[PDB]
């Protein structure tokens, strides 16, 4: 008897049953004319271990070579005598094998003969660090049974497998229709060329509610959409589902509405009413068992749905939790811990598709919440029932039916997003190319996907695979660009580097290792990357053929996408520390070569009179400087040619075109995306990335101002017209505000109360908390957390900060002593929202915007450009010290302040040291007399500045956040600490180290007699100052400079350790 | 005027331990061996370049602090696995982190956040809901392990707060078994009255030292207070260094008859010294050849070994700094002292108070407590006390001068291996 | 050997084998880096302009070495200092010139040139001394240079391998990442004493004193009565550099724009602020600082309808030739200029133009700023 079945998933339990692996899949039944789920148990997978012989026998006690050549008979004898019995190994098979090894373990020859020992999986496991007198290392001690099986039988992803001499299980082991057992793994063979079977897909959504008392999420509704024959090689079906079911429950003393049953029946749907959560979960498990989906698709299914399901099953004491999966398990899986939610295998034997992970892999979006995915992929609108409304829906049957329909619509959206992205065909192709388990392909994250490609490649070439473990950025050129902008995709950079330079585990010696010599033949990893690239090229060439079947076109498109994804992901095997194949030298070499390529590309583009306005290992953003799209395409082709000339295997593509671009940061820009319709005509679409304001307490005035500014920027007009229009609108808004023509409703600011107002530590500085406290004091409906406070900043003649002058609108209309603080509404509401978009434009600054609004610019006043104009090292003294506080000394006699900013005061023969005469003409006191006081004041000022620096105040760089905190968070982006108020901008030091260093340098400057004489002072003035009558002043100034010199000598910013730089 | 006419001179305001006679006498530092506690980490004995802190370095130091304390606590409690703080948790998980306030104000039960380390949480934060915790005592910068659940993925709800684990005490060698009991007089600045710069209280204390002949005299700063009204308004006719030199000469020369080992600890309020914590020792004074072996310029904080007895001391007002931020479910000073001992740092508060400059690399290198000290000198603006916290005698002698009126000092007797009663007796006495 | 010296610097020439181990100041670091950058740029310019065996090359290189105080002649404390300079600066520039192969090559070339020059100044005795200290007539230098080059290339590779350790030092990132694009001329932001210029003079200046980059803009402003942002900045700042006062500039621009599609009110509302900022001391340092040649060449490339930039770089060669023909410059000179442009020696091309227009074989200065150009023209009157 031969058992043919198409396998989809595998499960291994190393601790429970050694040497047994379960394969789940489809088996054709003629009695039913349909495919049914089947579980096949493969047992007796023997541990395979490789013992590495030594050159000369070594006495382990002393560690000294005995000089006796070690043949493999010696290793066999040592294993049979010492190792075999010492670890309770009874029966084993030994053999001599020739294997290669080019991985990260010292003292293992590239090619060598090993003793291969195969013994049952029930026997104990040898230590990883096992060593003997005859053998030095032991490989493969912890190899998993599933890995051994897949690599031994050459099973690469889902496929049709034939089983010879299948048996019948004594007792059911799975929740599958058919079961079979194979005693020897050699009985499973890979059939070829047959088509995949259809699969059952179940899209699942559930509504839960948080219990304020038990602090747990109670599943209150579940909706499921089922397609029983879902293709994996054809186009997604229309409609994507055939059947569906829904289950609804009451929320534990939230009784159903009077006529729930009648309404549900009238709806004429497959709705089941459960009187308890326990019954709901039992019904769900029964339905999952009966339907038996091969794929369950959800949103955040790994992280939320499955975890909540298991918690509610073990809380309500629901039997047969394992019906969620396919294997009969008694003990629930351990919590995620470090591995993650996905790597728990709650639904073992079922492929769980989380559209969050799949979307993150296959499509770029502003966010991966379900509503955003619905908006971007399906171009639809998704209605979110607020949490407080779910429990209020149990008042009317209509509301409850609406909630259930919302769950059904969410399931439909999940299935539609899965179908549109073609997640399942792509997962199948990726699994087949890599040769791993499909479940781990759809898990994502750190799950093994390309490690299996490398494992197959190395095993096919007589290698001992390693045991499983147990980037330059061209910073954005912020600004506005009215010319076409070219986006080039460099995702193929690292595979191209590996191919071109022949970087491999076998070609690089393991500081960044030197490049392999050109004489060496291609390595295994470069060969695999080349195979993938050439396969994609062949598939694309076949696709270019005209008059082709659309179905085959879709198949080839999916295959090409899978090949590209695999090729681009290959690098992760070498780069990631958790990788099975982690090789720090190889990753470092690849990164260094990538840096070189990026810098050379920048140089080329610059030589072509174009501008690289952004650059990263994944993309390049170039300023074409052209107003014609045809010339843009020509320049793109020319750039591709110039790059390919210096790097043949680096293949680049154009990822998009922008007609206009306001760029503040990668992921922070506004642009006019260009979609070319052919024949030189295109369509422009606005695209704003990263411009949303996290803070929602903004008056409508500021929101409208920002919207108008963005509209002007994203118009096809030149720069001058845009700036003129912006100035017009800002002046108009300022005049309207000052003339009181603005509707009062547009001054209202709404802010949510996330706590009781008395519980805010910073209540004094918070205006909405002030208004909430006032509201509570009045004696009406007290405002608790979750309430929205509306307020207007009003001037009342109090000389109090704007936070204290916050009033409710009714109070403003009633008191008659309250007026809207127009200055606040123009400086703190409109100006930030407008400058966050207008400041990047060259020629517009915050001061100019303030001037246009009608404010006082006085209150609002790139390294490459600095180098082009002299650099930080060639600044004049005035520019170097223009932000430094000057030395203030109060005269002991008259008490008038003296400001010192230079060593010398006056011109010509009237020039004398500053500390010689008081600034008050009527005062005859000489500060040089009270030099002890000057010394003390200098020390106090130095202490003040050091305290300011060590205060460690941080401000958010975002104008619309400007969060000020003393606490440095451990959460860092590539640019620095991530602001915890908005979670999207970097925290910058208010008083950086450079500021303190420059302040101390300035205090040294204002007492540097010699420097002032040489540089600052003129010729005649120098002559007049280089005589006697000033020697005492010179000595006192030298003493005073000694203090600042002493302080600076203790500063780490003023010293460069050349030993640390050059090594 | 007020200080000179005081009537409660010599009054014993607080007592602890074995009752002693009305008069205390010492060995004049004859059979006395004073050194810095020899631990694995080298001590702070010289100035270190400062004013250059990279945010990355601060991040690394804080993360490794959390990681190291969490590793020790995990080994002690046999905790299996730590879980990322930010991730949702439907079932109970154990999470390691540090406490903080979600805003710049003072911490309260509704403003608590837990920030994880880089190893287990990628530095992510999470709000904390203390409704299900029956008993707790939390301050910012406190490394904690909690069992709790995060059902919404947005608010962590602790159900268990693991207790602190203090370091083991010191096991003295027999080398000092035959040494006699040693007398230690400890006083903290300011040493001059608010309206004078003559150091009258210091003169009285020196007279007391010469009268009683203690074996060690521990003087904690400030010695030239920065907040002194004369200093701030620039009325001094001599440089700060000169005033400090005069004060140190007075102290050292005046104690010559007593032959007492002087241990000088700097303060962040020393207007003449480097304003950075951990504070390096004073280095502007060179004792005469006849006092080199008697004067010990130590760093803030300091761990001293006196005939095997380990004395911890810090000039920083730890209790005032942490009292302003500690939140409890229901003696407050005892709780704060136990927090300091269990965190194993002489300054566990993060962010620090507004009055202390912290160099975080130096903080990592020098603040760690080697062992749990037998005596812990912690001067504070708060009231004087002698408390027994987990077997450590924490002494707050107050400050020698309290504004215009005289203050207090402390005297205690220490012998290694006594009875654990390494502190025979202790008394807070008036000047 | 005054206070802290030693035998670390026996001979003037060295192969730069042992990195320095001292602790220097940030000011010293920056000064040394910039000084050696000036020296290497001077070497490159002299190599392009003259034949390396020529006596003019030797004289000019000696003058540059004396001006920047580098070792060139064959242990007094001062001498020691110079050698230390050389030793540290070199390695600093290594850190600057190892990121990209192009840069590496450039560095190597310049270094080799300098080394050769220095060897040519070694007396036979000294030469032997050198050959001994490093464990080693006309032809010998070649071999020495070969060795040097080998070593230097290796060193640069190593430096490129040790780059991640340096990028974390923000203090040194702005310098090293951009040294190759660092302006090494004089400052023009602070006018101090720029003289008094009447508006009536400006046109005359454009005949002979304005470099082409500015001349073009002037022409555009006098033809279309308007300039785009780029040009507005460039030209206006240039005017500031030549001494136009704020009021003067306001008049100038006013009139010009008023001569088309602009009325006084408009100039007061939209454009005036620009000029004001150009004459202020607040901004991003690109708003009140006259643009240098490099700033004009390597930043803000003009698009169609933009009349700013460097003509020697941003104009098609043929077009440029035509332009030169319009200026009636002798054909041979034109050829020279074009050759220089083909070598990307744009500034040098401009210099040659200067030398032709003023009929001076040697200008006596290195062109790195348009305002400098103007000033020299006026010095020649
Ligand atoms: S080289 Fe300099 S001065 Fe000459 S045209 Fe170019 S930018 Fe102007
Ligand atoms: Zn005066
Ligand atoms: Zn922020």
């Amino acid at each position: 008897q031969v058992f043919r079945f198409y396998w989809l998933d595998a499960y291994e339990d190393q601790y429970s049953q050694p040497g047994v692996v379960y394969l789940f899949g489809k088996v054709w039944i003629e009695s039913a004319d349909a495919y049914v789920s089947c579980c096949v148990s493969v047992k007796n997978i023997e541990r395979t271990v490789y013992l590495l012989p030594r050159e000369n026998r070594v006495q382990l006690s002393t560690g000294k070579d005995t000089g006796a050549p070690v043949s493999m008979m010696h290793v066999y004898q040592e294993f049979n005598e010492a190792v075999a019995e010492k670890y309770k190994i009874m029966k084993f098979k030994s053999k001599k094998v020739d294997k290669d090894y080019a991985f990260e373990i010292p003292d293992v020859p590239a090619s060598s003969e090993y003793l291969e020992v195969r013994y049952s999986a029930d026997s104990p496991q040898l230590p990883q660090d096992l060593k003997g007198e005859t053998f030095s290392h032991v490989f493969g001690t912890n190899t998993s049974s599933l890995e051994l099986f897949l690599l031994s039988r050459k099973i690469k992803g889902p496929s049709w497998l034939e089983i010879k001499s299948p048996q019948l299980s004594s007792q059911p082991m799975s929740w599958c229709k058919v079961e079979a057992v194979v005693t020897r793994p050699d009985q499973v063979s890979v059939v070829k060329d047959l088509a995949p079977p259809p699969v059952v897909v179940l899209s699942l959504s559930m509504k839960t509610v948080q219990n304020a008392k038990t602090h747990q999420n109670e599943i209150v509704a579940i909706a499921a959409l089922v397609h029983h024959t879902f293709p994996l090689d054809k186009a997604p079906p229309q409609p994507p589902f055939q059947t569906h079911f829904c289950v609804l429950s009451k929320l534990n003393d939230c009784i159903f509405p009077y006529d729930y049953n009648e309404a549900v029946k009238q709806k004429n749907a497959n709705i089941e009413i459960a009187l308890t959560e326990r019954t709901l979960l039992g019904f769900f498990l029964a339905k999952i068992h009966k339907i038996d989906p091969d794929v369950i698709v959800g949103h955040d299914i790994y992280g939320f749905d499955l975890e909540v399901l298991l918690q509610r099953i073990n809380s309500c004491k629901v039997p047969f939790w394992s019906k969620i999966g396919r294997l009969r398990r008694s003990v629930m899986p351990k919590l995620g811990g470090r591995s993650g939610f996905a790597e728990r295998n709650a639904a073992c034997g079922r492929i769980i598709c989380d559209i969050e992970i799949s979307a993150k892999e296959l499509i770029r979006c502003k966010s991966y919440h379900l509503s955003e995915l619905v908006h971007q992929i399906l171009k639809a609108e998704r209605v979110v029932i607020p949490p407080e409304n779910i429990r209020n829906a149990y008042n009317d049957s209509v509301h409850l039916l609406y909630m259930l329909e919302n769950t059904w619509i969410d399931a439909k959206f999940i299935l539609q997003i899965m179908c549109e992205l073609n997640v399942l065909p792509l997962a199948l192709q990726i699994t087949n190319i890599a040769g791993n388990v499909m479940s781990r392909t759809l898990m994502g994250g750190r799950s093994e996907r390309n490690e299996y490609l490398l494992l197959h490649a190395f095993t096919e070439n007589n290698f001992i695979v390693p045991d499983k473990p147990v980037g330059l950025v061209l910073e954005p050129k912020v600004g506005f660009y009215d010319k076409f902008i070219l986006l080039l995709d460099f995702n193929s950079l690292y595979p191209s580097i590996i191919q071109e330079y022949n970087i491999c585990f076998t070609t690089v010696h393991r500081e960044i290792p030197e490049l392999p010599h050109s004489d060496l033949e291609m390595g295994i990893l470069p060969r695999e990357i080349r195979k993938l690239v050439e396969r994609r090229r062949h598939v694309k060439q076949l696709m270019k053929q005209p008059d082709l079947n659309p179905d085959l076109y879709l198949q080839y498109d999916i295959r090409q996408k899978a090949l590209k994804l695999t090729a681009n992901s290959m690098y992760g095997c070498l780069g990631f520390s958790y990788s099975r194949f982690y090789a720090k030298p190889l990753a470092a070499l690849v990164t260094h070569q990538g840096r070189e390529i990026l810098l050379h590309t920048k140089e080329m583009v610059q030589k072509m009179n174009l501008e690289v306005i952004y650059g990263d290992t994944d993309s390049i953003m170039i300023n074409t400087n052209c107003n014609n799209l045809e010339e843009v395409f020509k320049l793109g082709n020319r750039v591709k040619s110039e790059i390919n000339k210096s790097y043949k295997l680096l293949e680049i593509d154009i990822d998009g075109i922008f007609k206009s671009l306001l760029l503040l940061k990668k992921k922070k820009y506004a642009a006019l995306t260009v979609e070319p319709t052919g024949d030189g005509k295109y369509v422009t679409k606005q695209e704003l990335k990263g411009l949303d304001i996290v803070r929602r307490d903004w008056c409508e005035l500021a929101k409208q101002a920002g919207n108008y500014v963005i509209s002007q920027i994203l118009s096809d007009q030149p720069r001058d017209s845009i700036v003129e229009n912006i100035q017009k609108k800002l002046t108009e808004i300022g005049e309207n505000v000052t003339n009181g023509t603005v509707p009062i409703t547009q001054y209202e600011i709404n802010k949510a109360l996330t706590k009781d107002p008395q519980d805010y530590p910073d209540k004094k500085s918070l205006p909405h908390v002030h208004v909430a406290l006032w509201i509570n004091s009045q004696g009406g409906r007290k405002v608790k957390a979750g309430d929205t406070i509306s307020y207007v900043i009003c001037q009342d003649g109090s000389n109090l900060s704007a936070s204290q002058r916050a009033y409710a609108q009714e109070q403003l209309q009633k008191q008659e002593n309250l007026s809207i603080d127009t200055q606040y509404y123009l400086s703190q509401q409109v100006h930030p929202v407008v400058a966050r978009i207008c400041e990047p434009i060259d020629g517009i600054d915050s001061a100019l915007i303030a001037m246009w609004l009608g404010l006082d610019p006085s209150q609002f006043r790139d390294e490459e450009n600095d180098a082009l104009l002299g650099g930080p090292s060639q600044l004049t003294d005035e520019e170097k010290y223009r932000d430094c506080e000057r030395f203030k000394f109060f005269c002991p006699k008259c008490g008038t302040e003296n400001i010192y900013d230079n060593v010398f005061d006056g011109s010509g023969l009237q020039i004398e040291p500053g500390l010689k005469r008081c600034s008050k003409p009527e005062c005859d006191a000489s500060p040089l007399d009270y030099v002890i006081q000057v010394h003390n004041k200098l020390l106090l000022d130095i202490r003040r500045y050091i305290k300011k620096y060590y205060s460690g105040w941080l401000v958010c760089e975002e104008k619309t956040c400007q969060n000020r905190t003393r606490r440095l968070p451990l959460s860092f982006s590539r640019n620095g600490p991530i602001c915890q108020a908005c979670s999207k901008a970097t925290l910058r030091s208010e008083y950086p180290e450079k500021a303190l260093y420059t302040q101390l340098c300035f205090y040294r400057f204002i007492f540097d007699w010699d420097y002032a004489l040489e540089k600052v002072v003129s010729e005649q003035e120098r002559g007049h100052l280089k005589k006697k009558l000033f020697q005492e002043s010179e000595n006192q100034y030298k003493k005073l400079k000694s203090t600042v010199d002493q302080v600076l000598s203790r500063s780490g910013y003023s010293e460069v350790n050349l030993s640390k730089l050059f090594q | 005027q007020k200080y000179g006419s005081r009537t409660n001179r010599g009054e014993v305001v607080t007592t602890y331990g074995e009752l002693q006679g009305t008069t205390w006498n010492g060995g004049s530092g004859s059979n006395t061996n004073v050194e810095l506690f020899t631990s694995l980490d080298e001590p702070l004995t010289k100035m270190y370049k400062f004013m250059f802190q990279k945010l990355m370095d601060i991040r690394e130091v804080v993360s490794i602090k959390i990681e190291e304390l969490g590793a020790s606590l995990k080994d002690h409690f046999q905790i299996d696995e730590f879980t990322s703080v930010s991730l949702p948790a439907q079932e109970t998980v154990t999470v390691l982190g540090q406490i903080g306030c979600d805003s710049n104000g003072k911490l309260n039960s509704k403003s608590v956040i837990l920030e994880g380390d880089r190893e287990h949480s990628a530095g992510m934060q999470v709000p904390v809901d203390l409704s299900e915790l029956k008993d707790y005592s939390l301050f910012p910068g406190q490394v904690v392990i909690m069992e709790g659940t995060n059902s919404t993925g947005r608010r962590f709800v602790p159900t268990k707060l693991y207790e602190g684990v203090p370091l083991p005490f010191h096991q003295p060698s027999k080398e000092f078994e035959e040494c006699p009991q040693q007398m230690v007089i400890t006083a903290c600045g300011p040493f001059t009255t608010s309206d004078t710069i003559t150091y009258d209280a210091l003169k009285d204390l020196i007279d007391i030292v010469n009268r009683d002949r203690p074996d060690i005299c521990i003087l904690l700063g400030p010695f030239l207070d920065a907040k002194h009204e004369q200093i701030e308004n620039l009325q001094l006719t001599v440089t700060f260094e000169d005033v400090f030199k005069r004060c140190l000469k007075m102290i050292i020369e005046g104690t010559r008859p007593s032959g007492c080992h002087l241990v000088i600890v700097p303060s962040l309020r020393d207007v003449h010294h480097d304003p950075v914590y951990p504070q390096p020792p004073f280095s502007c004074f060179e004792p005469a050849k006849e006092d080199k072996e008697r004067v010990h310029f130590v760093a803030d904080p300091c761990t001293l070994s006196v005939n095997g007895v380990v004395i911890g001391m810090t000039s920083t007002d730890l209790l005032f700094h942490m009292g302003a931020e500690e939140i409890s479910s229901s003696d407050r000073f005892s709780r704060i002292l136990r927090h300091i001992l269990t965190q194993r740092s002489y300054y566990p508060l993060y962010p620090p108070n507004e009055e202390i400059n912290i160099d975080y690399e130096a903080l990592y290198s020098y603040t760690p407590m080697p062992v749990t000290p037998d005596v812990f000198i912690v001067p504070s603006e708060l009231r004087y006390f002698i408390k027994d916290v987990t077997g450590c005698i924490c002494i707050n002698p107050g400050r020698l001068t309290k504004g215009l009126v005289g203050g207090t000092y402390a005297r205690f007797l220490v012998k290694s291996g006594a009875m654990r009663s390494t502190c025979i007796s202790a008394q807070v006495v008036r000047v | 050997t005054g206070d802290r010296k030693g035998d670390l610097y026996p001979s003037s020439l060295q192969f730069y084998q042992h990195p320095p181990t001292e602790n220097i100041s940030l000011i010293e670091f920056e000064t040394f880096a910039i000084e050696r950058l000036k020296l290497l740029k001077a070497v490159e310019n002299l190599g392009v302009s003259y034949v390396k065996n020529s006596e003019e090359y030797s004289k000019k290189l000696e003058l540059e070495l004396r001006k920047l105080k580098f070792p060139y002649r064959p242990i007094s404390d001062d001498v020691y200092d110079l050698r230390r300079k050389d030793h540290i600066s070199h390695f600093i520039l290594r850190l600057a010139y190892c990121q990209s192969e192009d840069l590496r090559r450039w560095f190597i070339q310049q270094e080799m040139d300098l080394f050769k020059f220095r060897f040519g100044l070694l007396t036979k005795e000294s030469v032997q001394e050198f050959l001994k200290l490093n464990d080693l007539h006309k032809d010998i230098v070649s071999i020495v240079l070969n060795d040097f080059r080998a070593k230097l290339s290796k060193a640069l590779a190593l430096s490129a391998r040790s780059l991640p350790v340096v990028q974390s030092d923000e203090r040194l990132q702005p310098l090293l990442n951009h040294l190759s694009h660092s302006y090494i001329g004089q400052d023009f932001s602070s006018q101090s004493n720029t003289g008094k210029i009447s508006l009536e003079q400006i046109d005359g200046f454009a005949a002979k004193s304005f470099p082409l980059c500015m001349r073009q803009l002037h022409k555009s402003l006098r033809e279309n009565h308007h300039l785009r942002h780029g040009g507005r900045m460039q030209y206006g700042l240039f005017l500031k550099g030549i001494g136009l006062t704020l009021e003067q500039a306001l008049q100038f621009w006013r009139l010009e724009f008023t001569k088309g599609k602009v009325d006084s009110e408009k100039f007061d509302k939209v454009y005036a602020y620009s000029i004001r900022h150009n004459y202020g001391k607040e901004g991003k340092r690109t708003d009140y600082t006259p643009y240098s040649c490099m700033k004009v060449i390597l930043s803000n490339p003009p698009s169609q309808g933009d009349y700013h930039g460097c003509p020697f770089r941003h104009s098609d060669p043929e077009l440029l030739k035509q332009k030169l023909q319009s200026f009636k410059v002798p054909s041979s000179g034109i050829n020279q200029i074009l050759e220089l442009v083909k070598g990307m020696h744009y500034q040098l091309a401009c210099q040659k133009y200067f030398e032709l227009t003023h009929s001076v074989d040697d200008c006596g200065f290195s062109l790195n700023h348009p305002n400098q150009y103007f000033a020299e023209s006026q010095k020649l009157l």
